[PDB]
RNA sequence: AAGCGUGUUACCUAUACUCUACCGUCAGGGUUGAUAUGAUGCCCUGACGAGUAGGCAGGCGUGGAGGUCAGUGACGAAGC
RNA sequence: UUAAUUGAACGUGGACAUUUGAAUGAAGAGCUUUUAGUGGGCCAUUUUUGGUAAGCAGAACUGGCGAUGCGGGAUGAACC
RNA sequence: GACGUAAGUCAAGGAUGCUGGCAUAAUGGUUAUAUGCCGCCCGUCUUGAAACACGGACCAAGGAGUCUAACGUCUAUGCGAGUGUUUGGGUGUAAAACCCAUACGCGUAAUGAAAGUGAACGUAGGUUGGGGCCUCGCAAGAGGUGCACAAUCGACCGAU
RNA sequence: CGUGAAAUUGUUGAAAGGGAAGGGCAUUUGAUCAGACAGGCCAGCAUCAGUUUUGGUGGCA
């Protein structure tokens, strides 16, 4: 997962003589490549419709890119995941510029704060908050205040040498 | 003075004629590869322009590589690995996709990496690591007469005739594929890309169907 | 101690089916068996005479002998590291014709019918069966069939 | 002292080192077990079949 | 490591030479090795393999067995070839005039064949006059009529000969061999 | 006596495959495609950016 | 963090994989009108090589015996 | 055997061939004789019995160790 | 195979060309030591041994599947419906070698408890294969003959 | 009192030695040693062949 990529996977049941042209079901999948993408698609169609990969078909695999990959936007994401003793829904918020990179941050956040692996997480919905004050988290709301400005105290400079002759400072 | 000159010159007269026939087969194979790829590309474009989706034909050929050693293998998958001629680690064969052969691939699934080989990967594989089964011996191809003397009864007269039979799964794929000795690949030159090989490709390991990334993986071994 | 009688461990194997008890219907009494017929074995608990052993339930054999009320069946039994030939005298109640042979004989006629018309025209009639091939290319129209599906649903309890 | 009473462990690896094999069917199987009345008459039918072919072919 | 389907380094299980140290039989092997390699005649390959055979593997061939093979239609003028010993048979009173090639003739067999007007030759005279084995007739003697074969595969209900020193009553004609004494095999 | 590898050793590459000389000269490994500008229907694009 | 969870690469190294050489084994072969005179020889080709109990094969060594080297030796045999 | 060439079984003569009746592989296929050692087992995953349990006692399939070194688990018969 | 119109050349069925130093302890071998990393004591019984299991302080010499009667399989050799000279006899350069009559053993007949009887209807049978050989075919193949062997149905001998 | 082994020991010489010694791969050092001038020893460079590894860069889809 160098980056996540968002794909649409459109699939359908296999046509029969009695019911040709099935319903063409489509999902949006976050995966590292098109193999995991198609795999995750069938995993979720199991949860909804009476179909598996043998009795079904993948009609379209299209990668989706950001309409504007370079504007910082507030993302609201709903995640259903598995804890060690139950299943839990939660809604989080990530400030970033793309859906795929917020999902990258979100999977790092679940695994860091809840020890939930990619195996246990169900991305319910990734929705950009359209206008300010519908952002409900203080760790994102603190980044929307006007004329925001902060320093970076205690700069640590990585030397390329083992021995230095100056007793380096941490100013910035 | 013993008709040596006449049998000398007439052998190259035969050689030029067989070289000319092969040259005009490799020109016709090059055209149909280009014609087929462009027609598929326009198939996706013209279905997109008509509000439809172009469902690609399911792949008719895999290149299966045994990525697991020979110790501690259950009997039924072990017997299938012998029937697919994968007797050691990093060995590879082509398989023609049918529901009969698709069930072999499910049973050897934890032990092999497989997917769909491109023309480029088939060409480099046969040209570099291509060997014939000539009277139970393993003979490097290295010459069109080596292929002609063994597969000529199916029309396969040169190394591209053989490659054409592999990528386009023809009426004589089985005879042309059993003729090829199982490929003895190396370990991948950059590595496997994963810390642990013995998970599925989907889980982040190496085995299973990795449909189109087998081309990148096999070329590192080749 | 241990019990290993003839009809041991046959509690449900030799039971009649639910609401299929009573006298045997006359079709098994009118079936004609011939030497070479392929037959399946399924013991009828109602008929205790002429009755197979529990090993031969579900085994398929070949008729070698035809008797008054009974049939002789060749069956191969895996004993040790090889197969042995077993001759059984089974009454016709525990015998039905094997449907595997009946279906293959249809393809023997159909192959002849396809090959009779072969010499009129069309060499290479493709008489061998083939496995299921991979699907061919097709175009899927969205006319009345626009793709739409939701995401995974959230967790509820339903209790 | 006590010991292991029974195990079929290794008994399939032993049975497969020499290849469990079908009993090699022949043409004309043995007529053992065939009905005596049929076999008694089949002997007399085979005699006249050869006798008819003796006169015809010579 | 290789998942070996078959035993490695397995020998063919066939003789590539006679175990005999006969210097003259080695010349016959040397001549037919050349003949079986520089000709495509199947006869030269069959004879070469038969020259490796052990003593029980080339049973004696009677002149009566030779003569019966000459009652086949068109086989009268063929050269009978026996890779082994031709013995004599007094039970047969007429012998045809034919050419026989053998490794060995007994004195009675050579007398009977010659007295009939025929000829006895060695396998190298056969090679000179029939280099491809044209118009030949390979005859082999009965292998399983050996007394040792009677005891091969001994077991219950198999009807084989027991390995026994003294025969007669009191020697294995009791319990196990008749229903009046226990059981019958 | 020694397996000389094609995909290098151009001489062996020409012993096999006589078309390798035509392919090299005509630059068929870098062939230009034809500029056609068909565009997807409205249904495809609206399905792509659909949530 | 040099801890915990998760992601990406780079890197290290088995008697394992690829290539080559050498040894042996097995298998398939070539080779006689000079086999450039050793056909149990010479040579070509391919694959293979773990091992207790155990089986077989080819060899090394010791005492004595038949043959041979018209063998070695008080100008130094054997032994150490 | 049938009321009866009606059958049953075995046949004579005629027609049919590499897509000859699925896939894959085939390492040569089949057969025989003779004899060695062994007939204390144990461990891992999954199923499973008795038992609170056991580095316990007893079974099923498979893979191992025994019989086996090599790299890793610091170290270890069986784990990777 | 490639190039060259050809001549010929070439990176095309496995390293050649040019130059320098030394010509001996320089390289190499052996051995001692040092250094890096590794290395538990062998033999035995055992599921399991470095074991807090057993034998072993050391060294030399000695030290354990032999021979015989009868026999099974296989192999070599001689002869072959026979075969075995060596119990004996003859002979001798004298325990050797060489030569030999009648017997006898095994084989050439089986079966039954026995008294007894005792092996071709046939091209020593029929059918399915069967190597090799013959005929026709450029060959593939087809037909004929088919030893050994394999399966099966018969015929014959003895017992019942 | 022929020869006169080994265990074990004395002298001399060499070498190493902070709670054993011994051994395997490699090399340094010391000591010791075989062979060869009608090419033996160790190398440098160029152009190739085979197997790889690491870059720079070009044209396409
Ligand atoms: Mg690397
Ligand atoms: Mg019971
Ligand atoms: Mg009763
Ligand atoms: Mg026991
Ligand atoms: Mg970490
Ligand atoms: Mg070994
Ligand atoms: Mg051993
Ligand atoms: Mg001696
Ligand atoms: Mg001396
Ligand atoms: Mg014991
Ligand atoms: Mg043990
Ligand atoms: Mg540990
Ligand atoms: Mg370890
Ligand atoms: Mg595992
Ligand atoms: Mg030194
Ligand atoms: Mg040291
Ligand atoms: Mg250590
Ligand atoms: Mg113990
Ligand atoms: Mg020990
Ligand atoms: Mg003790
Ligand atoms: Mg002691
Ligand atoms: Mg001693
Ligand atoms: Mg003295
Ligand atoms: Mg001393
Ligand atoms: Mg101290
Ligand atoms: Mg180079």
């Amino acid at each position: 997962m160098a980056h996540f990529k968002e794909y649409q996977v459109i699939g359908r049941r296999l046509p029969t003589e009695s019911v040709p042209e099935p319903k063409l079901f489509r999902m949006r999948i976050f995966a590292s490549n098109e193999v995991i993408a198609k795999s995750r698609y069938w995993y979720f169609l199991q949860k909804l419709h009476k179909v598996k990969k043998a009795s079904g078909e993948i009609v379209s695999i299209n990668q989706i890119n950001e309409a504007h990959p370079t504007k910082v936007k507030n993302f609201g994401v709903w995640v259903r995941y598995d804890s060690r003793s139950g299943t839990h829904n939660m809604y989080k918020e990530i400030r970033d510029v793309s859906r795929v990179a917020a999902v990258e941050t979100l999977y790092q956040d679940m695994a860091a704060r809840h020890r939930a692996r990619f195996r246990s997480i169900h991305i319910l919905k990734v929705a950009e908050i359209e206008k300010t004050a519908d952002v409900k988290r203080q760790y994102v709301k603190q980044f929307l205040t006007k004329d925001l400005k902060f320093p970076l105290p205690h700069r640590v400079q990585k030397s390329t040498k083992t021995f230095s002759y100056k007793r380096p400072s941490t100013f910035y | 003075a013993e008709q040596v000159a006449a049998e000398r010159a007439a052998r190259k007269a035969a050689n030029k004629e067989k070289r000319a026939i092969i040259l005009e087969r490799n020109a016709a194979y090059q055209k149909e590869y280009e014609t087929a790829e462009r027609n598929i590309i326009q198939a996706k474009r013209d279905a997109k322009a008509a509000g439809s989706y172009y469902v690609e034909a399911q792949h008719k050929l895999v290149f299966v590589v045994r990525i697991k050693g020979i110790n501690k293998i259950p009997p039924k998958p072990r017997k299938v690995l012998q029937l697919l001629r994968l007797t050691r680690i990093n060995s590879g064969t082509f398989v023609k996709v049918t529901k009969a052969t698709l069930e072999l691939l499910k049973l050897i699934e934890p032990y092999v990496a497989y997917g769909y080989p491109s023309y480029s990967t088939i060409r480099q594989l046969v040209y570099k690591r291509g060997f014939g089964k000539i009277n139970k011996q393993r003979v490097p191809l290295s010459d069109n007469a080596i292929i002609e003397a063994n597969l000529g009864k199916y029309g396969i007269l040169s190394i591209d005739d053989l490659i054409h039979e592999i990528i386009t799964v023809g009426p004589h794929f089985k005879q042309a594929n059993n003729f090829l000795w199982p490929f003895k690949l190396s370990n991948p030159s950059g590595g496997w890309g994963v810390p642990r090989k013995f998970k599925h490709f989907i889980q982040g390991g190496s085995f299973g169907n990795r449909e189109e990334f087998i081309n990148k993986l096999v070329k590192s071994m080749n | 101690g241990k019990s290993h009688g003839y009809r041991s461990r046959t509690r449900y194997m030799f039971q009649r089916d639910f609401r299929k008890h009573g006298a045997v219907h006359l079709s098994t009494y009118l079936k004609v068996y011939k030497v070479g017929d392929i037959v399946d074995i399924k013991a009828n608990g109602s008929i205790q005479k002429g009755m197979p052993h529990k090993f031969y339930q579900g085994k398929t054999g070949v008729v070698y002998n035809v008797t008054k009320s009974s049939v002789g069946v060749i069956i191969n039994k895996m004993v040790g590291n090889r197969y042995l030939e077993k001759r059984l005298n089974l009454r016709v109640e525990h015998i039905k014709h094997s449907k595997c042979r009946q279906e293959f004989l249809e393809r023997v006629k159909a192959n002849a019918a396809k090959r009779a018309e072969a010499k009129a025209q069309g060499v290479a009639v493709q008489l061998k069966r083939q496995p299921a091939q991979p699907r061919e290319s097709r175009i899927v129209s969205t006319e009345g069939n626009v793709p739409q599906t939701l995401a995974p649903v959230p967790y509820e309890t339903f209790i | 002292a006590k010991s292991k009473n029974h195990t079929a462990h290794n008994q399939t690896r032993k049975a497969h080192r020499n290849g469990i094999k079908k009993p090699k069917t022949y043409k004309y199987p043995s007529l053992k077990g065939v009905d005596p009345k049929f076999r008694r008459n089949h002997k007399h039918a085979l005699h006249g079949t050869a006798k008819a072919l003796a006169a015809a072919k010579k | 490591g290789i998942d070996h389907t078959s035993k490695q380094h397995k020998r063919s299980g066939h003789r590539t030479a006679p175990k005999s140290d006969n210097v003259y039989l080695k010349l016959l092997v040397k001549l037919y090795t050349f003949l079986a390699r520089r000709t495509d005649a199947p006869f030269n390959k069959v004879v070469l393999k038969a020259l490796f055979l052990s003593k029980i593997n080339r049973p004696p061939v009677s002149v009566s067995r030779i003569a019966r093979a000459l009652k086949q239609e068109g086989a009268a003028n063929k050269t009978v070839v026996v890779v082994g010993t031709v013995t004599d048979d007094a039970r047969i009173f007429e012998f045809p005039k034919t050419t026989v090639a053998a490794l060995r003739f007994t004195a009675g067999a050579r007398a009977k064949i010659v007295k009939a007007g025929g000829e006895c030759i060695t396998l190298d005279q056969l090679a000179v006059r029939a280099p491809k084995g044209q118009n030949t007739l390979i005859l082999r003697g009965p292998r399983n009529s050996r007394e040792a074969v009677r005891h091969f595969g001994m077991g219950p209900h198999k009807g084989k000969a027991p390995r026994i020193l003294s025969t007669g009553r009191k020697f294995e004609r009791a319990r196990g061999r008749r229903r009046s004494k226990g059981f019958k095999v | 006596v020694l397996k000389k590898n094609p995909l290098k050793n151009k001489q062996v590459l020409l012993r096999l495959n006589p078309y390798a000389k035509v392919f090299a000269a005509e630059k068929l490994g870098s062939k230009k495609a034809e500029k056609t500008g068909t565009k997807p229907a409205a249904v495809f694009t609206e399905t792509l950016k659909h949530d």
